[PDB]
């Protein structure tokens, strides 16, 4: 979960850390976070052309 | 050998994250704040941001060792074990007109 | 006293406004346990059934019914 | 009862009937189980070479460290 | 006194039924009460994933430290 | 102690003397347990063919999610 | 809300990556909390034999009988 | 009432401060005795196949996958 | 999975060439394994008469009766 | 509220008081039973020995050393 | 080892001499064992005839039902 | 800490080294404890049948339900 | 301002060592008192127990309801 704050404020009133979607609500994604962001240990190899 | 990389399209708006109610009713950046329910905030907007997210985590490098958030404010984790595999280094060859 | 009240009733607010730990993962993690066992022992059984041979309706089960529904 | 038909309804049982067929026994949580992981799955495969394993489809956080994918 | 019908009028409770919904528990001042909060409601929200929030709509001057919105 | 006789009078064991006939592990509340619950009955029995089930006597307020039959 | 970080600016958790060191939580006082110790902290010490001990900055008086070491 | 909830005050701190035992020794002692059942099941593959005059890589072995590596 | 090479690298098998070299199975904990014994491993050795004997690096206290050699 | 507090501990003074039931009965009975395999496992080895005439010292045991003497 | 000495001292064995004689294998509990049976012993004594039978100091409800004798 | 030698000096251990003598963790109050019942210990015996029982020689009024005897 | 040394020399704190003695609060008026009642004093005690009492040596006029012995 961690951090969620890879969006950018569009359609938010930015005003400090306060990403204001609506004139009587803000969000804060630094700690607004609802994303289960996943990672795995991936195998890869290189072929040449 | 293995590397960790991003696993897309496995992320999803599990909705544990609460939108700060503003006391001061205006775009005041300072003053007391609340925390209010999800389903405020229109569904369009939060498809939008998740949307928004994704694409800064997955697409900005697909097999890349990247730096993870001091803060934890990365753009999608990924990470080289041990020696970083090298690529087979681009052949260039070369040919002058004379 | 006036001050005094007013202090316990500052008590009772601070003590009532605990945070939730949040209980919902401790109780689910433990039926998920839970589940995964029973049908862990069911392992035993059908192991055998493809090792000897007999058919599924010739498997024989001794499974119990769960309020977990399994 | 039997592994082609048992006594509760959230159970199957894949039962192989062929050599290059594997098998599985699923669990579906419900009736006393937590709302949150209502009609989740939980299911122990075998390969038929003979390896078992597995899986689940609850939440990370509810997934046992012996169920992890 | 059950979750879907109480005993008393002034207090309600929203049970979710699903692993989405909410659960809430709110009380609406009255009888005892003061006159200037006859009509206040005062709940309990609770999101899926298992945490509690608290929020009124008393003035602020009579939220408590812990519900002080 | 035993499973004929116990050394509490409060637990009584059912031992089958037969194949055709099921198996009890009666215990009677008391002593310190609730006034309420003092004189209420809980058994565990055991069918012949090797399965066991669980009920009480007490009230559906006091019964447990593994035992409400 | 994971170890590495929260969702609250005054906890922060230090987890051991190894067998030598130890685990910690800390706590740090504010928001609402009295500003006589609007910056003190307390914390929850592990050591790596599987031993909690516990500490803090507050003052003797207001410190309690459970942290005394 | 200013003196009645300071007890709970003192009973939260008295609860609080409950001993924990040192569980690590329960858990890894577990997990160390889970090890040998996994490491001696193999000894009956390993001891066949010296016996029977196979090398190593003609040895089959019925491994499966741990979480615990052992 | 072979006695050459395994299809896990926690696992370390040992195969004798000659009648008078021993047999091992060296297993070495990780993943989901305790922090403290996370690098630790336990190897079961078979000497060239062929007995079985187990020994550990883990502390005298996780040391069962089977292993605390 | 001295009450909900009062409660918890009666709860823990519940919950601590638990039956141990005489976990004695399990343990001995599995190190006899275990013991009574390896003392059962030489019997084929005595047979042999006594049927071809070995003496005792002639007859060798595949005996190995165990935690249990017996 | 050998029928006349052993490697361990815990476990004796009586080898019969003659026709006429019983053959007989004791083992002693002690070390990892219960302190309960500290001092135990288990017999397997063979009859002249050929026939085995085992035999146990152990308590009654400790005996297993192969050596109820 | 081990029994022989506790980390505690309130805490004690009687360890049996026979099958006929009983096992004891006396712990005594003190520091923290009441004032009242400062001095006063509270011990876990244990049968050399495996039963455990639990002694105090607290007043009636401060013992417990399980602890009564 | 502790139990053993007050901030005043008009009060005075007796703290009981053992589980047999009493606590005591005392404080003798004066400074702002009346001159009736300059060198009159009002005692709280406390039996082991955990009783609380009231004793004043003041005239009976002046004694209230809550000190009447």
């Amino acid at each position: 979960r961690i951090d969620s704050s890879l969006a950018s404020s569009a359609g938010f009133v930015v005003a400090g850390e306060r990403w204001y979607y609506t004139k009587r609500h803000f969000i804060i994604p630094r700690y607004f976070q609802n994303w289960r962001m996943r990672r795995r240990k991936y195998v890869t190899g290189w072929v040449m052309p | 050998m293995n590397m960790y990389k991003w696993v897309p399209e496995s992320i999803r708006d599990s909705g544990e994250g609460q939108p700060s109610y503003s006391n001061n009713g205006d775009y005041a950046p300072s003053g007391p704040w609340v925390a209010a329910g999800i389903h405020t905030m229109p569904q369009s907007l939060r498809d939008s941001m998740r949307n928004s997210i994704m694409v800064t985590a997955q697409a900005r490098r697909d097999v890349i060792g990247p730096e993870w958030g001091p803060d934890g404010r990365f753009t999608g984790y990924a990470s080289v074990i041990g020696t970083p595999d090298p690529k087979p280094a681009d052949i260039v060859n070369k040919f002058t007109v004379e | 006293t006036l001050i005094e009240l007013m202090i316990v009733v500052a008590i009772i607010g601070i003590l009532a406004a605990i945070a939730i730990p949040q209980y919902q993962n401790y109780i689910a993690k433990s039926q998920v346990s839970r589940v995964m066992s029973e049908t862990g022992s069911l392992k035993t059984v059908i192991e055998t059934c493809i090792l000897d041979g007999k058919t599924a309706a010739n498997c024989e089960l001794g499974w119990t019914n769960s309020n977990l529904l399994g | 009862s039997t592994a082609a038909v048992t006594g509760q309804t959230g159970l199957t049982i894949t039962y192989p009937a062929s050599a290059t067929e594997s098998a599985a026994i699923q669990g579906t949580f419900g009736n006393s189980a937590a709302i949150k992981i209502k009609n989740q799955t939980l299911t122990w495969t075998r390969t038929p070479e003979g390896a078992w394993s597995c899986a689940t489809t609850v939440e990370a956080k509810f997934k046992p460290a012996g169920c992890a994918s």
